[PDB]
RNA sequence: CAGUUUGAUAUUGGUGUAUGUCUAACCUGGGUCCGUGAUCCGGAUCAGGGACAGUGUCUGAUGGGUAGUU
RNA sequence: GGCGUAGUCGAUGGACAACCGGUUGAUAUUCCGGUACCCG
RNA sequence: GAGGACCGAACCCACCAGGGUUGAAAACCUGGGGGAUGACCUGUGGUUAGGGGUGAAAGGCCAAUCAAACUCCGUGAU
RNA sequence: AAGACCCCCGUAGCUGAAACAUUGACGGCUCGUUUGAGAGACACCCAAGUAGCACGGGGCCCGAGAAAUCCCGUGUGAAUCU
RNA sequence: AGCUGUCAACCGAGCUUUGAUCCGGGGGUGUCCGAAUGGGGAAACCCGGCAGUCGUCAUGGGCUGUCACCCACUGCUGAACACAUAGGCAGUGUGGAGGGAACGAGGGGAAGUGAAACAUCUCAGUACCCUCAGGAAGAGAAAACAACCGUGAUUCCGGGAGUAGUGGCGAGCGAAACCGGAUGAGGCCAAACCGCGGGGUUGUGGGAUCUCU
């Protein structure tokens, strides 16, 4: 391993998504994370199976632009996101909070 | 252009001889074939 | 343009009984010849001064 | 002025009586083969044309096709 | 600078495997239920 | 059961009239009107560029502009 | 906090660089030379399709004119110190 | 001895005399596009080869390097065809590609305008375009001037002079000799002759080659 040639799947999930929808997602065992927009269907499967050591059953990819905000001097634009929806398997469960 | 004959040419003379032709007749034919040589001081001690 | 020489083209003005000057052109004699550089058989644009001169 | 066109001259040579003939410059949008999987291109090689044509410089003719103006 | 060979792009065409029903305030041939299909 | 065939909606067009004319519209509305299986209409993708393109030919069209587009430059033209 | 040489920042005047840049000097280093001069011979060499010349042009005060020098294209085309 | 850029206040939470913030020099990182250069493309998007490597029963998937064209050179092979070349293969190169406000050298080259019309002419070798640069460029060491006296590479500035001249002798255009200044610098090859190297570098002509002192 170097400095260059070292990669950690903490870099793909850059976060939870905290939401009525994520609520309501959780009890079908969904859980939804922002993920690097870079990555694919497979990196996250990857990530996910790594970083919480689980059975990953699908993925499920919702790319969202970002939305246009008006300002004291004009419009600026939010960032685009990437959110993957992870179907875990049967009795498999992540902590978020 | 005048030249040295390397071969006898008809009309022309035997081998050897120093002749001014015309620059076609040497350039394109006589030149190509080995008939024929440009003259140079060089060429004159050769035949000698 | 001859490629052994460089020699190009040159220009200049056409000019009639009246004098007006229009633009021309001089080209330069320039003949294409099948030639033999470096035992290589090749064709050339040569100009007849080089051709004249031996240069082919 | 472009264009079309005439002649001289260079590319352009041999040989015979302005005009024949020859092959070697030059031309083939002719055939076949190779680069090569290739209707371009080039190189071979056979088949022709041929010092003619094409092209450069010089030159006469024509030139509302175009251009500047009265 | 113009054209163009091998090539390489170029759908408005060709080839290629999923349907019905339910659900949220906002998505559904995409999620859910049942039964299918294709490539490795 | 053929047709540059007939009547007639969609679609394409614009012969007449009235309205509009600082308009609802920098060319339209209402009622009539022509073609409506063909030289037809239309979508998508290409392509032709200014003394030039294209033109079933009106100097027509070439981004509301055409007997020679538009923009910058010569330029503070005359 | 209203017109400041002495309130502050500064100015006059001095002073300063581990690091790297620019540029000097020196040493290493690198290179060049290591026979030369005179007299007599000889006519061997001294930049070629060039100079000149003919035609058609360009530029020079010079608008091609009796037009020199300079540059371009086409043909023709030398000599080497007499 | 404070600090967490600014519009730009505000909250919250922190760093800091174990020397922060700030300043200067060096170094590491530097996604994707762009000459863009693995292939493609509607720039910032899409799809790969080869080698290595992480992961899995394995495909799928990650990460690193590398792969355009042209040119220079070294080697292998050598077509139709026999030499042979063309071409093909291999190995390398801190070689090129594109950008840039003005200035420069060499080429191409308008018209409006003026001429109270207009074509020679002017505008003007201007605008613009093309190739190539450098910190400057270009020019530059006499086949030069001058006039029988003489100066001694080039460049730039002020004169000579709006003069000599040139011009539908119209509108216009326009030097040189020489003078005063800024700076000051000279080197090397080809040829002949000898085996890419030696040789030699000239205007009072010099060099070669041979003979003599």
């Amino acid at each position: 391993v170097t400095s260059k040639t070292f990669t950690d799947p903490r870099d793909i999930l850059v976060k939870p998504v905290v939401s009525e929808k994520s609520y309501a997602l959780l009890d079908e065992n969904k859980y939804t994370f922002v993920v690097d927009p870079r990555a694919n269907k497979t990196q996250i499967k990857q990530a996910v199976e790594a970083v919480f050591s689980v059975k990953v059953t699908g993925v499920n990819t919702i790319n969202r632009q970002g939305k246009r905000k008006r300002t004291r001097t004009g419009y600026g634009k939010r960032a685009n996101t990437k959110r993957a929806i992870v179907t875990l398997a049967e009795g498999n469960r992540i902590d978020i909070f | 252009m005048k030249i040295i004959l390397t071969h006898e040419v008809s009309g022309l003379g035997a081998a050897g001889d120093v002749v001014d032709v015309k620059d076609g007749y040497a350039r394109n034919y006589l030149v190509p074939r080995g008939f024929a040589i440009r003259w140079t001081k060089g060429g004159e001690k050769d035949v000698a | 343009n001859c490629d052994v020489c460089g020699k190009g083209p040159g220009f200049g003005n056409n000019i009639s009984h009246s004098h007006r000057r229009t633009s021309r052109r001089w080209n330069p004699n320039i003949q294409r010849v099948r030639a033999v550089v470096g035992r290589t058989p090749k064709r050339l644009n040569v100009c007849t001064s080089c051709i004249k001169a031996g240069k082919v």
